[PDB]
RNA sequence: UGUAAACCUCUUUCAGCACAGACGAAGCGCAAGUGACGGUAUGUGCAGAAGAAGGACCGGCCAACUACGUGCCAGCAGCCGCGGUAAUACGUAGGGUCCGAGCGUUGUCCGGAAUUACUGGGCGUAAAGAGCUCGUAGGUGGUUUGUCGCGUUGUUCGUGAAAACUCA
RNA sequence: GGUGAUGGCCUACCAAGGCGACGACGGGUAGCCGGCCUGAGAGGGUGACCGGCCACACUGGGACUGAGAUACGGCCCAGACUCC
């Protein structure tokens, strides 16, 4: 019954390369674009 | 396709069907989608139950029934009122509703007194 | 499968008349055996088991029938010695004694084995059939020329008959208006003990 | 313990011990024995106890007890086994059923007579 | 009128010098059937007198119950030496459910309906204790509402208010049957 | 270090009411004030105060003894706990001693013994049983 | 032994012999017939107790005792363990108990086993605290205002195939 | 380019990047499930019947056909065994 905090990795897609490293973004799902590309972001959401 | 079935049950004697719209590929005591009916033959008035408006649905959406369920069809008058022929034309003998045991009971009590 | 041995036996092995007018158990109420005056080591499994034997051996059900009596007992929603008790009484012979038209349980059993009765219109050659309320017991043609039988619908005011049965007839036409409950039986040996047993 | 430690580690259950190997998880088997001979059982009990040897179709050599007092049995001969603790003796697990492929229920036994072999007296 | 167990008989020896000195013990459950459970451990060179022994000191060392009807109040942990035991009440008709000693206490006790395990110390004597501290630790809720202060329906449910009016009329029934 | 100061609140009291103490004393925290507000409507103690320290307040309790000085807390014992965070559905609500006893929830409405969380429908996060 | 028995009555189920003899098919056909199970199921009668009961165990857990034969033997056994002429424990008789068309045995799994303990365990001596510190990942986190409402909680919708299970 | 279709599914080129002590890469076993058995209940073992899915069809590969192929009772090849 415990709560338990898990890590995760995605690996998702930008057109125009914009984010950098460090951020917080928001994302959707979309059709897949290569093998193990399956999300995109919506919004660079959280500046650092 | 898909069609009405019926499908087999009960034990090895006396059957007991259901009336089951399933694809034709597959088998006889097999998935379903929507059972909508019943049937009793083992029993002499015979019963039989249709949800008629899901039955409607079911031919409106293009099924493709087996002779023996198109007989039943055409007795409640389901298939006679998607086809309009003469109109749904009740033909359905009910079961007779036997006597009531509290009855039986009170009547020999009077009878003896 | 019907027990056939002593009656006799088994009513002196726990010391209590099962039939009651038995005059060998009169004359020899102890034990029998070469060994039936010999003392006990005493425990409390000896009386649980002891108080089904009585039960079984007073009816005629054989342990498998009694356990399954036992979980629907216990599967009912009522309390278990009641319910079992009242499953247990509804048996046809126990019936048809307890109404007094057989002298003993074995003749009970027999009698409906043979399939001299008619309930509701259906031929019952059946003894551990149940009776519901409202039910109507009448007896076939052919009841009429077994002599002791003839006996019992002339002359039997012998032991009582109880308040949820009923006879209303000149071929002793049955009837019954309740299932019974514990205080209205009052037969032998309550039954946490038995609870107990099948609880362990 | 924690239930952090829980969460990490586990709960790392026993592992009992499996009885009766050879037998693969058979009831019985089949055997045949290379020798036939008795033996002595620990210091206590002070008799003379009989075993055999077996060569099973699972393909383990074993040794085997011999209840009754006759034994129709000799090397090559062709039985059948099953599994009983014996508690007089050191590595025994395994005995032997009467009446099968070789054996006889032997004589006179009127009591128990299912265990070991023997008909009825008519 | 009392009921009385012998539920415990070892042999013991001190010893000497010439050699074993034997006695005997026993261990003695009292209980009216009603609430009152007394307990005792007699002990003598002879059996019957141990058993006395044990009979006269539980009916020295009673001690009232919480009852309700045939049933207990609430389950419960009681810790003797190692004596573990969880009762644990049931719903009627159900039985008296323990082993040995826990069986003899309680049904000498009066209870009917009750359940029970042990899980430490299978000794009868530390079993024993471990109920009675058990039976100690049990609270009425009459004394609930008592030391804080509250009344009966905000202190219980009401199921048990059920079981307790229901008791009550079976009890006026008997005693109105009997006397009257 | 300090991680459960309601941890520490209960045994304080635990320890305290073994000794045969008369008053306690605590920081303060308004978790801890609704806690004592609903013991005090409970029963189980006279009463509770706010007086203050140097840095922060402080709650100050009046315990409740019998007259032959019966202790009125039997017993006190957290049951979710920082780690094993125990939640609980109107449906599976505890019950403590068959109801005698009391569950003290945290929920959307406040802070809620088990009969009133379950009279709204509510329920919530469990924080002690107490008898 | 044992009301067990013959004994005089009675009932005749189930099997047995003779006769009749189905529904299962508001169906299929537009022909005239249409049941593999099936001449069975099931009733009708017929003569009559006539054709019909074994298996395990008995020192204790574990309700069930004597005698006899053997007396470190043969042998038994799930554990405690029993046999050196007097054994209720071995094999046979009587007897009794438990079950009953089954009865015992073996094999495997769960249980009892709070004996991997989340509910439901411990670490001075019973086996168990690293030789002691530093500190990464991780875990956990004081008082208080506001905000998000992810966790959490309440309600409703969809779904959770049928059969299984549980209630009538 | 290819597919009924998205896709390193494939290809040329370009950058070198990804995975992992929350156990990758390796090893051993096993068909999964509704359910079944047990148990107070959590939970432990299980996957015979009945039903839904998946893989296979002497062993290993391959494709045509056609709406749809693991193509059992279809084809080509390769091998083991058998037969005229």
């Amino acid at each position: 019954g415990k709560i338990i905090r898990t890590t995760k990795k995605v690996k998702a897609h930008d057109e125009n390369g914009e984010a950098g490293i460090g951020d917080r973004v928001s994302l959707m799902e979309t059709r897949p674009l290569s093998a193990t590309k399956r999300w995109r972001l919506v919004e660079i959401l959280e500046k650092a | 396709a898909v069609k009405i079935k019926l499908t087999r049950l009960g034990k090895i004697r006396n059957p007991q069907y259901r009336i089951i719209v399933a694809d034709a590929r597959t088998r006889r005591d097999g998935r379903a989608i929507e059972v909508i009916g019943r049937y009793h033959p083992k029993e002499e008035p015979s019963l039989i139950q249709i949800d008629s408006e899901r039955a409607q649905y079911w031919l409106g959406v293009g099924a493709q029934p087996t002779e023996p369920v198109l007989a039943l069809l055409k007795i409640t008058g389901d298939w006679q009122k998607f086809k309009g022929l003469p109109g749904a034309e009740g033909t359905l003998k009910v079961k007779e509703p036997k006597p009531s045991k509290l009855d039986l009971f009170n009547a020999a009590l009077a009878e003896a007194e | 499968a019907r027990y056939t041995g002593p009656a006799t036996r088994k009513s002196r092995r726990l010391g209590v008349d099962l039939v009651g007018g038995d005059q060998s158990f009169e004359k020899r109420p102890y034990p029998p055996g070469q060994h039936g005056r010999a003392r006990i080591k005493e425990s409390e499994y000896r009386q649980q088991l002891q108080e089904k034997q009585k039960a079984r051996f007073s009816y005629g059900v054989m342990e498998k029938q009694f356990r399954r009596y036992y979980e629907e007992a216990n599967r009912q929603p009522g309390k278990t010695g009641d319910n079992l008790l009242r499953i247990l009484e509804s048996r046809l012979d126990n019936v048809v004694y307890r109404a007094g038209l057989a002298r003993t349980r074995r003749m009970a059993r027999q009698l409906v084995s043979h399939g001299h009765f008619l309930v509701n219109g259906v031929k019952v050659d059946i003894p551990s059939y149940r009776v519901s309320q409202y039910d109507i017991i009448d007896v076939k043609e052919k009841s009429l020329n077994t002599l002791p039988f003839q006996i019992a619908r002339e002359t039997a005011g012998e032991r009582p008959i109880p308040s949820w049965l009923q006879v209303v007839g000149e071929r002793q036409r049955i009837l019954v208006h309740q299932l019974p409950e514990r205080a209205q039986i009052d037969v032998p040996l309550t039954e946490q003990l038995i609870v107990e047993l099948y609880s362990k | 313990p924690t239930i952090q430690q829980l969460v990490r580690k586990g709960r790392r259950d026993k592992i009992a011990k499996v009885k009766t190997a050879a037998l693969k998880g058979s009831p019985q088997r089949r055997g045949v024995c290379t020798r036939v001979y008795t033996t002595t059982p620990k210091k206590p009990n002070s008799a003379l106890r009989k075993v055999a040897r077996v060569k099973l179709t699972s393909q383990v050599e074993v040794t085997a007890y011999i209840p009754g007092e006759g034994h129709n049995l000799q090397e090559h001969s062709m039985v059948l086994v099953r599994g009983g603790r014996v508690k007089d003796l050191p590595g025994v697990r395994y005995k032997i059923i009467r009446g099968s492929l070789d054996t006889q229920g032997v004589k006179n036994r009127k009591q128990a007579r299912s265990r070991y072999g023997a008909k009825k007296e008519k | 009128n009392y009921i009385e167990r012998v539920v415990s008989i070892n042999r013991v020896s001190k010893v000497v010098k010439g050699g074993r000195r034997f006695s005997f013990t026993a261990l003695v459950i009292v209980g009216d059937g009603k609430g009152m459970v007394g307990v005792g451990y007699g002990k003598a060179k002879e059996v019957p007198a141990a058993i006395a022994k044990g009979v006269e000191e539980a009916r020295k060392n009673f001690f009232r119950v919480p009852l309700i009807g045939s049933t207990i109040t609430h389950p419960v942990q009681g810790e003797a030496a190692a004596g573990v035991v969880m009762l644990r009440p049931a719903s009627p008709g159900t039985g008296v459910i323990a082993g040995g000693a826990a069986r003899a206490v309680l049904e000498c006790a009066g209870v009917h309906d009750i359940l029970a395990k042990s899980l430490g110390s299978d000794n009868a004597i530390n079993v024993v204790h471990a109920t009675v501290a058990a039976l100690k630790l049990l609270q009425r809720p009459e004394e609930v509402a008592a030391r804080r202060g509250l009344p009966i329906e905000d202190v219980a449910p009401a199921g048990m208010l059920k079981a307790r009016r229901e008791s009550e009329a079976l009890a006026a029934a008997a005693a109105r049957e009997g006397s009257a | 270090t300090m991680t459960d100061p309601i941890a520490d609140f209960l045994t304080r009291l635990r320890n305290a009411n073994s000794a045969y103490h008369d008053e306690v004393t605590l920081p303060h925290s308004k978790l801890k004030a609704n806690i004592a507000e609903i013991l005090k409507r409970e029963g189980y103690i006279s009463d509770y105060r706010t007086e203050d320290a140097r840095v922060g307040k402080s709650l100050v309790v009046q315990l409740k003894y019998g007259p032959s000085r019966e202790r009125s807390i039997a017993g006190l014992r957290r049951v979710s706990k920082p780690g094993l965070r125990v939640y609980a559905k109107s449906t599976n609500l505890p019950r403590v001693l068959g109801g005698l006893g009391v569950a003290i929830i945290s929920t959307s409405s406040g802070l809620l013994t088990d009969r009133q969380a379950a009279r709204q429908g509510v329920g919530g996060e469990v924080l002690a049983y107490v008898w």
